[PDB]
């Protein structure tokens, strides 16, 4: 009954996750919500920085999350590029000025500003959210048979 | 009968055999010594400085992935199209009465209508055409989760289930995809004997 | 059986010359959204 | 071969008395004695390498030709 009750309360529980919880519903653009497959690559990036990069310290919260965000731009370019080229991100250390490491890629493939995620770039994004040996992601990416793990894993340091 | 010596004068350069055999015997020396000297100095550079910092110079180079498309018609802005049609056309047609194709598809000897227009217009398959003809011929499958423990997410063999990238699919399959598509000697097991 | 048949197709862009502007770019935004959604659905199904 | 006698003097620490020495079909031995000064567990600070180069005579009695002469700071091994 888990997946179905999550089906009926979907619009509801994500409103609450956005309103009153630590790890918000990830797929939320400009206040209005959506799913991972409704969010464009550019939005995925511009949100990953909103939740994994600290503007006040101007520093990533972890090298693990910066590695996450980098391995994501890796496929972003792996998809939209036509032939084999050199990475626009050669060491993720470039992400230390993020809003420009974004433009650097999303000017090399302006298409990823308009087209949603390819579906193989969703389950990858998820297998990167449940990768061991990395700090769990500070948001909720999806509702499925692992929802509470996503919901209350490593939920102490936040204080 | 005429002879027509279209020879540049190669009957004059004397003892041409080894004069030739020397010119190339030198081009292998000057080639191979700069093969051997170059690799060891690059190898010298790896023991005084170590490859721990020399690996950051090995740049990361990305393989394109297959991103199929739907080929929707592009819509140029309104000023462009109000120009191509006669200016008097607007307000002049009962649009309820203008038929218009809105979708289309196909199942031919070349797969869908996207992967026949390739061997039709372009004579050969793209990457997005070779992955689709790989998927609709049951060569490659999908997989996400954990195979070999490691999380694999992407195309895989379908017979051996062993991971395969969309950059090594055109090399690995394009031979058979084209071997078994289009007008062919009739394969009996497609027609139950 | 002597069934012939000849159908001709015109280029779609001659159509939009027959509609008012605000309606066109209204339709334009409308397709833009459907295209993305169709992209999404085509890839989920193709995968699974 | 003849292309190794090139890669040899292609090197800076390989020097002889007469670089014109006929190096083909000869047999070169390297009785070298190296020094090293550390600055970390692995990052050297100063490496020296020296020791005569000898050649097999037709009597196979080794006779010196030149001297290995290497020195490098901040190495990571010995080339
Ligand atoms: N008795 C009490 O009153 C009390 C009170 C509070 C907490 N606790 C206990 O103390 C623990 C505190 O941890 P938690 O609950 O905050 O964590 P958690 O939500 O239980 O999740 C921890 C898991 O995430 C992974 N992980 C966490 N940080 C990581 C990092 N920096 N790098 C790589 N992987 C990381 C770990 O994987 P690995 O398997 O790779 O490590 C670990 O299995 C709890 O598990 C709880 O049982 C007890």
């Amino acid at each position: 009954k888990l997946v179905p009750t999550l089906e009926a309360k979907r619009d509801y529980i994500i409103s609450r996750l956005n309103a009153d919880f630590q790890k918000p519903w990830f797929a939320t653009v400009n206040g209005q919500a959506r799913d991972l497959a409704t969010m464009t690559y550019e939005e995925v990036a511009k949100r990953l920085v909103e939740l994994m990069f600290i503007r006040s310290t101007n520093s990533w919260f972890d090298v693990t999350w910066r590695t996450f965000t980098g391995d994501f731009l890796r496929r972003v370019e792996e998809r939209f590029t036509k032939s084999k080229t050199l990475s626009l991100i050669q060491s993720y250390s470039l992400l230390d000025k993020p809003d420009e490491a974004i433009e650097k890629v999303f000017n090399a493939y302006p298409a990823a500003r308009e087209q949603f995620l390819n579906a193989q770039d969703i389950d990858h994004f998820l297998s990167m959210c449940q990768n061991p040996m990395q700090k769990p992601v500070p948001f909720v990416p999806v509702l499925d048979r692992r929802f509470e793990i996503f919901f209350k894993k490593d939920s102490l340091w936040q204080s | 009968p005429v002879m027509a010596d279209l020879n540049g004068g190669l009957q004059f350069v004397p003892e041409l055999k080894e004069f030739t055999a020397k010119l190339r015997k030198e081009l292998v020396e000057t080639s191979e010594v700069r093969k051997a000297v170059s690799i060891e100095t690059a190898l010298e550079h790896k023991v005084v400085n170590g490859n721990s910092a020399d690996a950051a110079y090995a740049q990361v180079e990305i393989q394109p992935r297959a991103n199929i498309q739907l080929d929707f018609p592009e819509l140029k802005p309104y000023k462009q199209v109000k120009q191509i049609a006669p200016a008097e056309l607007e307000g002049l047609l009962d649009l309820e009465r203008v038929i218009v194709v809105t979708g289309f598809a196909e199942v031919g000897p070349w797969g869908s209508a996207r992967t026949r227009w390739e061997m039709e217009a372009f004579g050969e398959f793209s990457l997005e055409g070779c992955v689709e003809m790989a998927w609709i011929m049951g060569f490659i499958s999908y997989h996400n989760g954990n195979l070999k423990g490691r999380p694999y997410t992407g195309w895989v063999d379908s017979k051996t289930k062993e991971p395969v990238d969309d950059k090594d699919v055109k090399a690995k399959y394009e031979t058979s995809i084209l071997e078994h598509s289009g007008i062919r000697l009739i394969e009996p097991e497609l027609f139950n004997g | 059986g002597q069934k012939g048949g000849q159908a001709i197709v015109v280029h779609p862009d001659y159509l939009y010359g027959a509609i008012t502007e605000d309606r066109y770019n209204e339709y334009v935004a409308k397709v833009s959204a459907r295209e993305k959604s169709a992209y999404k659905f085509f890839h989920n199904g193709m995968i699974y | 071969t003849s292309k190794d006698i090139a890669v040899l003097r292609s090197k800076e620490w390989f020097q002889l008395d007469d670089e014109d020495f006929d190096l083909l079909n000869k047999t070169l031995t390297f009785e070298t004695e190296t020094e090293v000064t550390f600055k970390n567990a692995n990052i050297f600070s100063s490496v020296k390498c020296f020791g005569p180069i000898k050649v097999e005579l037709p009597t196979k009695e080794t006779v010196e030709i030149g001297i290995v002469d290497y020195e490098a700071g901040a190495s990571h091994g010995n080339p």
